[PDB]
């Protein structure tokens, strides 16, 4: 990916490499409502789960 | 669960009983679309700069190679692009 | 930390401690262990240091784990590369247990720390004062008594009974 | 190969400056030495009309830890005995001394 | 040792007063003056009614301390020490455990 | 959740604590501590107040023979732009002590004749990193300088957390090291229990000169002498 | 203009530098006093870490250092220094004398007991 | 001199500020009137790098 920004020139320098870092990890490609990883377990007494 | 007046836990958990037809092979894949997958799982690295021009901030990314993301994780530019003029901006 | 730690080869009892609540807590020392009560008062562990091959103090400016700098205890004139780290790690140890030190006492704290790991970081450790912590061992090369500490745990190693002793993996 | 040691002399008459990486040297006033005689230590000063050339030797290991410098083409080098020497350059920011506290009432 | 060299390292201590002297009228308040402690050792114990030996074992036959005495030395000084108005005070005690330097073991 | 300290120790072995803190902002301060008081700061005020480095021997300590790293100059630039904020007429050490003058003149006990430059090296030397001993102009910078390469190492991740629940980094308080050490305490309380009896005399008034020398032994007995009791 | 150095500089000597852009360079090295600048005038010309050099302690290690300082030159006497430049002043190879005081060798007989 | 995205000077030894939050063309030391940038400032490049180190996944833990 690309994209190049701008800024004024009064404010200093910033934290450039954790400008990007704690938003990736908080950004989502796709929400889905307060569930995170499914699991395929093992099946058990005549079912399968 | 006695004591502690049970509510957002630590470990959320539900058993999902599936059908007597759908397979081993089905299955799974449909478990990737639940699954929430996290936008920095498509990223090698992140080089990032401070120029100048008057201040000038390029940042250029970069990603896997395109099958990955389509295998591991069952997506790709379906939300690929409209996440990255739409929630990241 | 109320569990046995497997940093405490020969410090402390494996097997002395109470039953209940101070569990972990307190637990007597070991049997030849013991306390330095007063300095190696020399102030020539430095004045042969920057013989040995170390540079001066403030004529070069490196500084990081890309060198390993040499503290000693309270003091640093010397950073150093790993290449002449392992030699001044146990060249002190052919000269501590070597007659021909008036400086350098029989009673001093030499650890060494490689850059492997990215672990601890990088330097060439000497220590010796007041409180400083001890136990003796048999060093291999001029089979001799000598004292080390817990801080020559980490990178220098010993043998517990010489029949597991083999080929440059031990030298205690 | 081998080389031999042409030259070696009694006073060392050079020193070094440790100022920084990269300090491109104006030379807009050459300074002075000021001697000693211990043993082979030296001091400077240098003068301008805003900025003091101050460097001193370290005591702890001077002499006891001496470089030399060679010079070769004949290519056989001589020595030169090497005085190193720490610097730090000094400038005009003195007279904060006049009133420091809180003179105007100080009672307090 | 340790505590002689402990306070050794102490400067120029000061305390006040309201007497004047005669601009700088009311700057220089008075007697420029300082406090300090030069030497301090227990020596030994005794017990008396000259000094005789104690036990240390007998110390503790009488079902009391192990009584020490500590000296401690004042040095004086005011203004840059022009008069050192010496003294040298005791502290009552310090008491010393067995086979130590200061005692009789 | 960063930090690297010191538990440095003064020749007669009663210590202090000299930790850092890692300001997420990009910054970063000390800590002191003192009565039951903890006194933080930043930390150029009190580096560049030893010896005379003004110009690159600030930044030429930090490594200088790799400057390639890109972790170094966009965090090292904004903790030297964390203190050009505060003052920018503040260039000597004459002039970085003078700000201690408004704040330690009264916080070490000192004397009102007393100016800030004979307190404020004094309130240095008592509390951060004595080991290094008494005039450590040179060696205060480059302990300090290195302390601190150590801090920006364990932020990056090139370092690794220590243990201090181990023998790793263990040591002993003997017992009698420590008895040691109350009584460089409990006589710098009977030195601070005479000099609260003059005082106490002084503006109560009718206290007579120490040069008749009863002037002494009528405040130099009244204290109480229990540094035994 | 403080402390006491007992003395002024006047005495000074030359350096030979040629100033030719095959071309006399500087050429320092370390090492500490201890040392044979007055025993033994020789040493050697080699590549990184190759030597071992021979007096009574018998130990010498040229070792290299390129991965600094300004240089001065007093040429005449009042002058008491410069500082070096062609056009600072560089330089191509530094030296670092140590000694070898070595490890007794490889013995795995009698500290091997069944 | 430069080092980074920053100026160092000759005369003064040392910095100065942010050179666009004071005035462009006209800069000098912070306190002596050394005035060493003769308005040539520099070409600000400075190229950093997150190293991707605490972006976990299940295919992360496969370049492992
Ligand atoms: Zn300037």
């Amino acid at each position: 990916c690309e994209f190049k920004l701008e800024l004024a020139a009064d404010t200093e320098k910033l934290l450039m490499v954790n400008i990007v870092e704690e938003i990736c990890r908080k950004s989502i490609i796709r929400q889905i409502p307060h569930i995170d990883r499914c699991v395929h377990p093992e099946p058990e007494n005549g079912k399968r789960v | 669960i006695v004591m502690t007046a049970s509510a957002a836990i630590k470990t959320p958990q539900m058993t999902l009983p599936i059908w007597n037809d759908v397979s081993d092979e089905q299955a799974d894949t449909f478990c990737k679309s639940i699954s929430k997958v996290l936008l920095s799982e498509v990223i090698d690295k992140v080089i990032v700069t401070e120029t100048t021009g008057a201040r000038s901030y390029v940042i250029h990314m970069r990603f896997f190679d395109n099958n990955e993301y389509s295998e591991e994780y069952d997506v790709s530019k379906e939300e690929l692009q409209n996440v990255i003029s739409n929630q990241f901006i | 930390v109320r569990k046995l730690l497997p940093e405490s080869w020969g410090f402390l009892c494996p097997v002395h401690t109470p039953d209940g609540s101070p569990c972990g807590l307190l637990n007597h020392f070991a049997h030849k262990c013991r306390i330095s009560t007063q300095q190696s008062d020399v102030s020539r562990i430095p004045s042969i240091l920057y013989s040995l091959g170390v540079a001066p103090a403030s004529h070069t400016f490196a500084a990081g784990p890309s060198l390993c700098c040499v503290q000693i205890d309270g003091k640093i004139i010397g950073w150093v590369s790993h290449e002449q780290g392992k030699i001044i790690a146990d060249t002190l140890r052919y000269w501590k247990v070597e007659g021909k030190t008036p400086g350098l006492p029989i009673d001093l704290e030499i650890g060494y720390v490689p850059p492997s790991t990215r672990g601890q970081y990088p330097g060439l450790y000497l220590f010796g004062g007041h409180s400083r912590m001890l136990r003796p061992v048999r060093y291999l090369p001029l089979d001799k008594e000598d004292i080390v500490g817990p801080f020559e745990q980490v990178y220098m190693n010993i043998a517990v009974t010489p029949q597991e002793i083999q080929n440059n993996v031990h030298t205690h | 190969s081998e080389i031999e040691i042409e030259s070696v002399q009694d006073q060392p008459s050079v020193a070094v400056g440790s100022f920084f990486k990269g300090f491109r040297a104006p030379s807009d006033t050459t300074f002075d030495l000021y001697k000693k005689k211990e043993k082979d230590e030296f001091v400077l000063h240098g003068e301008n009309e805003r900025l003091e050339y101050e460097g001193y030797t370290d005591s702890s290991s001077q002499a006891s830890n001496q470089y030399v410098v060679g010079l070769f083409n004949k290519k056989s080098i001589q020595l030169y005995k090497a005085p190193v020497l720490v610097s730090k350059v000094v400038s005009k920011s003195s007279k904060n001394l006049r009133g420091p506290k809180i003179k105007s009432k100080s009672d307090t | 040792g340790l505590l002689n060299l402990g306070v050794k390292d102490i400067g120029e201590k000061v305390i006040f007063d309201g007497k004047p002297l005669n601009i700088s009228n009311s700057g220089y308040l008075g007697n420029k003056l300082s406090v300090s402690v030069e030497q301090v050792s227990i020596a030994k114990p005794m017990s008396n009614d000259v000094e005789r030996k104690v036990y240390p074992s007998e110390s503790r036959q009488r079902l009391t301390s192990y009584r020490g005495k500590l000296l401690l030395k004042l040095k004086w000084s005011v203004n840059n020490g022009e008069e050192n108005l010496f003294e040298v005070r005791d502290c009552g005690g310090l008491p010393v455990m067995l086979q130590s330097n200061r005692c009789h073991l | 959740h960063y930090g690297i300290q010191i538990r440095s120790v003064r020749p007669d072995q009663t210590s202090q604590t000299n930790v850092l803190h890692y300001l997420n902002d990009g910054q970063v301060t000390f800590r002191f501590s003192w009565r039951k008081n903890e006194y933080l700061v930043p930390v150029v005020m009190i580096l560049k107040a030893l010896c005379h480095t003004s110009d690159r021997e600030i930044f030429d300590g930090i490594i200088g023979n790799d400057v390639k790293d890109s972790f170094l100059t966009d965090r090292l630039e904004l903790l030297l732009r964390g203190f050009k904020k505060r003052y920018p007429h503040l260039q000597n050490r004459t002039q970085v002590l003078q700000y201690l003058g408004d704040k330690f003149r009264v916080v070490f006990q000192a004397s009102p004749d007393q100016s800030d430059l004979e307190v404020g090296q004094e309130v240095l030397d008592r509390i951060v990193l004595v080991h290094l001993g008494k005039d450590g102009s040179q060696d205060k910078f480059r302990m300090l300088l290195f302390m601190i390469r150590k801090l920006y190492s364990l932020v990056a991740g090139e370092c690794s957390p220590d243990n201090p629940d181990a023998t790793q980094h263990q040591e002993v308080l003997l017992g009698g090291f420590l008895y040691g050490m109350i009584l460089k305490e409990k006589i710098d309380e009977y030195l601070q229990n005479i000099i609260a009896q003059v005082r106490m005399d002084i503006n109560r008034g009718m206290a007579i000169n120490f040069k008749d020398k009863r002037y002494m032994s009528r405040v130099l007995m009244r204290v109480n002498e229990n540094i035994g009791s | 203009s403080i402390p006491d150095g007992f003395k002024k500089c006047k005495h000074l000597k030359n350096f030979p530098l040629n100033g030719d852009n095959k071309q006399q360079q500087v050429w320092l090295i370390k090492f500490p006093s201890n040392v044979d600048i007055s025993k033994l005038k020789s040493l050697p010309v080699d590549f990184e870490s190759s030597t071992t050099m021979t007096i009574d302690k018998h130990d010498y290690k040229i070792m290299d250092d390129t991965d600094n300082m300004t240089l001065l030159v007093p040429s005449e006497s009042k002058e008491s220094l410069k500082i070096a430049s062609t056009a600072p002043l560089q330089f191509d190879k530094v030296f670092s004398v140590s000694e070898t005081a070595k490890i007794p060798a490889i013995d795995y007989s009698k500290v091997r007991v069944p | 001199s430069v080092v980074g995205s920053l100026i160092f000077c000759l005369d003064c030894g040392d910095l100065l500020e942010n050179p666009n939050a004071v005035l462009g063309s006209n800069v000098e030391c912070s306190q002596c009137k050394a005035i060493y940038p003769k308005s040539q400032f520099s070409n600000l490049k400075v190229v950093t790098t997150t190293a991707d180190d605490a972006f976990p996944s299940s295919l992360r833990a496969k370049k492992s």
